C-alpha cells in the first residue's frame, strides 16, 4: 500500500522539491544577509574591527580615506 | 502655500542626506574589498561592472552634496523668498536644479518631492507640471550630468580597477586598448 | 499630574537607556573574550563576526 | 510593465546564480572521485559518460557566470533603460542573451523567466512571443555553444579521463583512435 501511494517517482519529485525549496532558502538568507550588513553599517565600521583584529591577532600572536580622494581626482579629470 | 512646512522639509532632507552620504560611502567602502577579490580571482569584466555600481553611486553622493549645499542656501535665504512673490537670481539655480532632482532621487528621499511640489504651487510663471518641465533649463550642468544615466568612460573604469588593485596589494592587467585611446 | 507622571517616564526610560549601555559594554566584554579563546583554535570568519 | 520587479529579480538571479555555480562546484569536485575509481576498477566507458555529465555540468557552470555577467551589468545600466524606450547598443546583446536562455534554465532558475519576460512586456520591436524567436539571432555565440546540447568530442572527454587519473594517481589507456585523431 505504501509503495503504491508513495512511489519511487514521487519520491524522487518530493525530494528534487525539497532542495529547490531549501535553495529558494538559501536565497532568502542572503538577501536577509545583504540587507542586514547594509543597514547596520554604521553602527559596525569596518575599520574598526579590523583594527581590533589586527590588534588582538599580535596579541595572541599570529599573522593574518586617501583612496576615496584620489578617487574623486580622477572624478576630476 | 505652507511656508513652514518648506523649511521643515528642507531641515529634514539636509539631515537624510548627510545620513545617506555616510552611508553610502561605508557601503563603497566595503564594497571595493569584494571588487578587489573578484579581481583577485580571474574574473574581471564582473569586477568592471561592479566598479561602475561604485562610480555611479559615489556621482549619486556628490550630487546629494550639491543638492544638499542649494537646500541649505534655501534655507538660508527662506526669508528672502517668503516675502518676494517672483525668485530672484541667486535662488532661480538652486530651485530648478532642485525641481529637476526631485523626480530623481524621490526613491530615496521624499521630502525632496514635498519640497519641488511647495516650490511648484509657489511659483506660477513657467511653473506647474508642464511649465517647470520647460523652464528647468537653467539647473546645474555638473549635477545634471553627475546624476545622469550614462555608461561611464570605459578608461575611467579602467583606472579604478587600477587603483582599487594597486591599493589592495593585488595584480591587474588592464587593457591596452582602453589605456591607449 | 500628567506631568509628574511623563516626568517619571522620562527619568524611567533614561536610567533604562543607561542600564542598557552597561549591559552592552558587558556584552562587549564578553565577546572579545570568546574571540580571544576562539581564534586560538584557527576560527578566522568566527573571530570576525 | 514593473520596473522595480525586474531590478529585484535580477538581484535575486544574481544571488541564486552565485550559490548555484558554487554548488556545481563542489558537486563536480566530489564526482571526479567516483569517475577516478570508476577508472580503477576496469569500467572505461562508464567513467567516460561521467566526464561527459561532468563537462556539461561544467559548461553550464560557465554559461551561468556569463549570464551573471550580463545581468549585472544590466542592473547596472537599469537607470539608462528604465528611461529609453528602445535598447541600446550595449545592451542589445545581453537581453538577446538573457532571452534566449531563459527557457534553457528556467528549471533551475525561475526569476529569470520572470526577467524574461518582463523585457519581453517592455519591448514592441522584435519582441513578443514569435518576434522574440527572430530577435534573439544576436546572442552570444560563446554561451549559445556552451549551453547547446551536443555529444562533446571524443578527444577532449579522453584528456579529461586522462587528467583525471593521473591526478587521482591511478592509471588509464587512452584510445590509441582517439588520441590520434
Amino acid at each position: 500500500a505504501t509503495l503504491k501511494t508513495m512511489n519511487l517517482e514521487k519520491i524522487s519529485a518530493l525530494m528534487d522539491k525539497f532542495e529547490h525549496q531549501f535553495e529558494t532558502l538559501d536565497v532568502q538568507t542572503q538577501q536577509m544577509e545583504d540587507t542586514m550588513s547594509s543597514t547596520t553599517t554604521l553602527t559596525t565600521p569596518q575599520n574598526q574591527v579590523d583594527m581590533l583584529l589586527q590588534e588582538m591577532a599580535d596579541e595572541a600572536g599570529l599573522d593574518l580615506d586617501e583612496l576615496s580622494q584620489r578617487l574623486a581626482r580622477l572624478r576630476d579629470q | 502655500f505652507k511656508a513652514e512646512r518648506l523649511r521643515v522639509n528642507l531641515r529634514l532632507v539636509i539631515n537624510r542626506l548627510k545620513l545617506l552620504e555616510k552611508k553610502k560611502t561605508e557601503l563603497a567602502q566595503k564594497a571595493r574589498k569584494e571588487i578587489a577579490d573578484y579581481l583577485a580571482a580571474g574574473k574581471d569584466e564582473r569586477a568592471r561592472i561592479r566598479v561602475e555600481h561604485i562610480i555611479r553611486e559615489d556621482y549619486l553622493v556628490e550630487a546629494m552634496e550639491i543638492l544638499e549645499l542649494y537646500c541649505d542656501l534655501l534655507l538660508a535665504r527662506f526669508g528672502l523668498i517668503q516675502s518676494m512673490k517672483e525668485l530672484d537670481s541667486g535662488l532661480a539655480e538652486s530651485v530648478s536644479t532642485l525641481i529637476w532632482a526631485a523626480p530623481r532621487l524621490q526613491s530615496e528621499v521624499a521630502e525632496l518631492k514635498i519640497v519641488a511640489d511647495q516650490l511648484c504651487a509657489k511659483y506660477s510663471k513657467e511653473y506647474g507640471k508642464l511649465c517647470r518641465t520647460n523652464q528647468i533649463g537653467t539647473v546645474n550642468d555638473r549635477l545634471m550630468h553627475k546624476l545622469s544615466v550614462e555608461a561611464p568612460p570605459k578608461i575611467l573604469v579602467e583606472r579604478y580597477l587600477i587603483e582599487i588593485a594597486k591599493n589592495y596589494n593585488v595584480p591587474y592587467e588592464p587593457d591596452s586598448v582602453v589605456m591607449a585611446e | 499630574s500628567n506631568m509628574e507622571k511623563h516626568l517619571f517616564n522620562l527619568k524611567f526610560a533614561a536610567k533604562e537607556l543607561s542600564r542598557s549601555a552597561k549591559k552592552c559594554d558587558k556584552e562587549e566584554k564578553a565577546e572579545k573574550a570568546k574571540i580571544e579563546k576562539a581564534i586560538q583554535k584557527g576560527n578566522m570568519e568566527v573571530a570576525r563576526i
